């Protein structure tokens, strides 16, 4: 076993979930719901697909809007988190379909973004 | 940063597939910094390889994304950084715009060399 | 009309008899630190560098008067770099106040107040990036022909126009 943190995580939205079983990812939504125990919430990429995200342990912290977490892909199409951050936009909003049209790009051309 | 360290050192200038660099400029995020009374270390993560090192000579709160740019150095074999400045950045579009713009650098050479 | 500084110095452009303008987006490297201020003028508009008296008295050639009292001004030279290229313009007070992100009476006052700071202040504006508004064209002196670059605007980036023009250039170039 190798720690998760020291491992090329790859950027991708919820659509492409089904083709990166168990490899470490990185995802990028707005927040949507959280489940009322603190364990679980789910986001929404730029076409408006979602994703659910686990946890270990209950939250303390509100979280809304834009969010970044980082995990392991279960095998049930799902994000095992082992930590998340949450942007800032308290002056500009955070143009999402263009991150989204950025993600794409990656991955159409991995030689020149290896 | 995954291409940082896939660079060659020949005649102490750094090489990268078939272009020369000399000052570069990447972001990422913070994740831990140490206080020493001449220069500052930083560990920039932008996900696509363990945390790289820079060093800035004589503090910016760690989970914070930064903008850095700086001079390539090799020390034992060990690649490194040297910053001239390193800025947090404030609108979160810009490294979105960093995403796209290293693409272009890193493809625009490429056929100028052909 | 979007430039590229490798296209400018390789496209023959400013080797015309005209000056050509153009607007391209690149980095501030270096910052001269001095030579860079000029007491001016008291009137409204003159093209002349005022000559000093040595009796606390101006005098301008251009109008042939004089004043008691001088106006600070600014002449800029920075190299602005990009991915390919770099090139050295010329900026005045309009596009100087700008980038060093304040007036020019209060940097002449700095330079011969607080030093440290003039410093701090180009400091501070290096390696930033702006839009440049840029004009060139060829100057004749002693007999060498040579490009002069003059900054017409400077302002802060957009960066989703510019994402959206790159990831377009993007796709596009490559399909071709």
């Amino acid at each position: 076993m190798v720690d998760m943190m020291d491992l090329p995580r790859s950027r991708i939205n919820a659509g492409m979930l089904a083709q990166f079983i168990d490899k470490p990812v990185c995802f990028v939504g707005r927040l949507e719901k959280i489940h009322p125990t603190g364990k679980m919430f789910i986001l929404s990429d730029g076409e408006g697909k979602n994703g659910t995200i686990e946890l270990m342990e209950p939250l303390d912290e509100e979280i809304s809007g834009i969010v970044e977490v980082v995990g392991r892909v279960t095998a049930k199409a799902t994000i095992l988190c082992t930590s998340y951050v949450q942007f800032k936009e308290d002056s500009h909003p955070f143009d999402l379909g263009l991150y989204n049209e950025a993600v794409k790009i990656i991955h159409d051309f991995p030689q020149f973004y290896p | 940063i995954s291409q940082l360290l896939s660079a060659t050192l020949v005649d102490e200038v750094f090489r990268i597939g078939n272009v020369e660099i000399s000052q570069v400029t990447i972001v990422g995020i913070i994740r831990h910094a140490e206080k020493a009374p001449t220069n500052i270390v930083y560990k920039i993560d932008d996900m696509t390889a363990a945390p790289m090192d820079v060093r800035q000579w004589v503090v910016v709160p760690p989970e914070t994304y930064v903008k850095v740019a700086g001079h390539l150095r090799s020390f034992q074999n060990k690649k490194s950084l040297v910053a001239f400045k390193i800025m947090p950045l404030e609108d979160m579009n810009e490294f979105t715009t960093h995403i796209l713009e290293v693409i272009n650098a890193h493809m625009v050479l490429s056929k100028a060399n052909s | 009309n979007w430039k590229t500084l490798y296209e400018v110095k390789s496209e023959n452009l400013g080797q015309g008899d005209k000056p050509d303008y153009f607007s391209s987006v690149a980095t501030v490297v270096y910052l001269r630190k001095e030579n860079c201020m000029y007491q001016a003028c008291p009137t409204q508009d003159c093209n002349k560098k005022v000559i000093d008296q040595q009796n606390g008295l101006y005098r301008c050639e251009k109008c042939d008067t004089e004043f008691p009292n001088f106006k600070y001004r600014m002449i800029l030279s920075v190299n602005i770099a990009d991915f390919q290229e770099n090139q050295w313009v010329t900026c005045f007070q309009e596009s100087a106040e700008a980038i060093l992100g304040q007036n020019a009476a209060y940097l002449g006052e700095l330079k011969d107040k607080n030093e440290q700071a003039f410093e701090e202040v180009f400091q501070n504006a290096n390696f930033r990036s702006f839009i440049f508004r840029v004009r060139v064209k060829v100057e004749t002196y002693n007999d060498e022909s040579r490009i002069k670059a003059t900054v017409m605007d400077v302002k802060p980036v957009d960066y989703r126009e510019y994402g959206r023009r790159l990831v377009m250039s993007i796709r596009r170039s490559a399909l071709m």
